[PDB]
């Protein structure tokens, strides 16, 4: 689907063209419409519809990357009288400057803070991080040897490294996880999907989906 | 060229047993060479140059990072640059690799832009990786050769030669990733 | 988002100025962060998990 | 233009082996340089000078900040401005440069509006970040080169020492933004 | 005007090294100098000066308050009176002002009422912030620098220098406001 | 941190029934599901 910019309203009630700008066959354009083909098999092409408000009246037109193919009057009337068009749609929402959004555009930052704050804690609760005590018998095997086995059970570990780890504020993360699983379910998941007998669905739950 | 009988003479005046300005003896400087050649060798069989990596391929093979090389006859060349998808990168500071053959082990280490070789360490081959510090090589050697003298070290120099065998077991110089709050 | 950057980070006070200010120090506190890290002596991770 | 040899005639009377007034003689004031390159030679291979990035480029490149630069045949040039989105301010304060060919190590460091050069630092030549202080770094030099003879630092002034060590790995100088509420 | 020497003469004498009366003499009040000039310098560096903020501008740039002037060729004016909407004050106590031509660093202070200079200090120039007072600043030079003699100083008066120092390092002269009840 | 692993599996087998075994084996007296449950599998 393809509209102008320049057009504030919802309904495209202000828009000046529309149009609907495919992708089809080579084989099914040329053998509809008389052009010579290549100017083998399944080539695609771009032919793209037009709905211009030129003058009083809207032209139809549709063409590719040169030449147009038919243009006239738009054969479809109105409850006016006056050639118009047939197309029509609507968006969701829109913004100060003119973007579409929908109902995905939020659920998004309530999400990466879900999937984010998941694998933080599954990389934080396998590995123990090593600190040096004793520089005589530690500096000796290695460094980045040593911290793998002490994140491993079947481990071996030399004289002199200390095993600190990090299992301090990830309570403090399981507790700002759970605050982004709660608001990604009363935000979004109201639409009947939450468990009273119809009273907490039928005037609770569908005023705010109206 | 920092030579090995450098570390040696700076080694012996570090503890104190001979004079500023003189050098040592024969008898002396001939004992050293065989406790400073067992020091390097320790380092690659068992110790802070990394964990290694079995081998066996009688070919044309070329070495990668940190592989130690069991081959019998071979041609085992050690490579200059790495070409990971044309990131052609040097290798990583401090990564060794080792090439046996019948009964001559030849170790090789990568610190600063050139392979240092670490072998039969004569009177007169510089000594490896003594480009990072000078008098910090010359103490970590004269820490526990100075006991068969009567002297030891002081503590003040002491603790510098814990820190060399600690600059070269963490490999921290290499700038690495920040954390990621995932 | 405060809370986010305050269960994340561990400012790291230094101890025993000899082990100590010898690595670096803002290179030392990215290390007590991660949890996949090497510490030097004679720095202590004190974080502000109160 | 403080000198190498400055900081050696300063070092030695700090630990009270020569008297005040008089100069090192030759024998001693030579073998000072050795240990006085040691430490500056031992702060840009893994020390309080930051991590550095690798890079290898054959080509025409310019350096940016803690950047270790390893090519074999190049036109390295150190920057003085740095235009950041017309932010024309000059580089951090002690941020190092190091450029490596087949077998000349040049370090290069920033302190204080000039880049110090701080290699090959022979006994004229003037020594890198000493305009900081000068009876701080002659009193790190003087804590472990004194071992050699019998003397050793007083406290008073071997934390002064421990203070200037300090006062470089940690880069507090420059202000930076405050506590912000978020 | 307390001048350097002043202090070299007092800072001796209080560690009672030179009897009451008589004055240092040539080798003593000139190795002072280089030792009281490192202290001052060390604390615009870094130090209980305070925080510094970055700065290149090569134009006719009035400084502010605690901002390090890098320009190469420039008229750095340090500013006497500052209106901050008709609030015509004068800056604020031990505020410093860096401004750094080529080679040439020019500290200056604002302590009660004056821009001290406190750069190349000779023997013959006044000595900064002494005003506020004389034998505290004396017991700090001559805590560290009497160790090159045999004596140190007593504890009665060592803590008088770790007060003076503590009295710059907080800048709390200046009254501020009560707590708030919000 | 095997405490922290069994409220980390246990944070999987609550979300494992909550996305797929809706379809009517959950155990409300046909509201919970005659509304509830038969609107997700729409």
């Amino acid at each position: 689907f393809f509209h102008d910019p320049r057009s504030r309203e919802l309904d495209f009630s202000d828009a000046r063209f529309k149009g609907v700008a495919k992708w089809r066959f080579a084989d099914e354009v040329g053998m509809e419409y008389g052009i010579k083909g290549e100017i083998s098999k399944l080539r695609r092409v771009f032919v793209v519809e037009m709905y211009v408000r030129w003058n009083g009246v809207w032209i139809r037109a549709l063409f590719w990357g040169r030449g147009i193919l038919e243009m006239s009057v738009s054969a479809y009337l109105d409850r006016n009288g006056k050639p118009t068009c047939p197309i029509e749609a609507r968006s969701c929402y829109i913004d100060r400057e003119n973007r579409r959004y929908g109902e995905v555009r939020d659920l998004r930052s309530p999400q990466d803070a879900i999937n984010k704050r998941e694998s933080k804690l599954l990389h934080m609760l396998n590995n123990r991080q090593a600190i040096a005590t004793n520089p005589e018998y530690a500096y000796n095997s290695d460094a980045e040897m040593v911290r793998k086995e002490m994140s491993k059970p079947d481990g071996i570990i030399p004289p002199g490294w200390q095993p600190a780890s990090m299992t301090d504020l990830a309570n403090g993360q399981f507790a700002l996880l759970s605050s982004a699983r709660e608001f990604i379910q009363r935000i979004g998941q109201n639409p009947s999907v939450l468990a009273r007998a119809q009273l907490a669905r039928q005037q609770a739950g569908m005023v705010d989906s109206a | 060229m920092i030579t090995c009988r450098d570390i040696i003479t700076l080694g012996l005046q570090q503890a104190r047993v001979v004079p500023l300005g003189r050098e040592p003896k024969a008898k002396e400087a001939d004992a050293g060479l065989t406790v400073l050649q067992s020091i390097y060798d320790s380092m690659f069989a068992d110790g802070p140059l990394g964990p290694f990596t079995e081998v066996y391929a009688t070919s044309a093979y070329t070495a990668q990072e940190n592989e130690r090389i069991v081959t019998n006859g071979a041609a085992i060349t050690i490579p200059q640059t790495i070409t990971e998808g044309n990131e052609t990168r040097k290798p990583y500071d401090l990564t060794a690799i080792i090439v046996i053959n019948g009964a001559a082990q030849e170790n090789h280490v990568f610190s600063l832009g050139r392979w240092q070789t670490a072998h039969d360490l004569t009177l007169n081959s510089e000594a490896p990786l003594a480009e990072r510090d000078k008098a910090g090589l010359a103490a970590l050697f004269a820490m526990e050769f100075a006991e068969m003298f009567g002297a030891e070290l002081p503590p003040r120099t002491t603790a510098r030669g814990f820190r060399f065998k600690g600059a070269i077991s963490q490999k921290l110089a290499t700038k690495r990733d920040d954390p990621v709050y995932y």
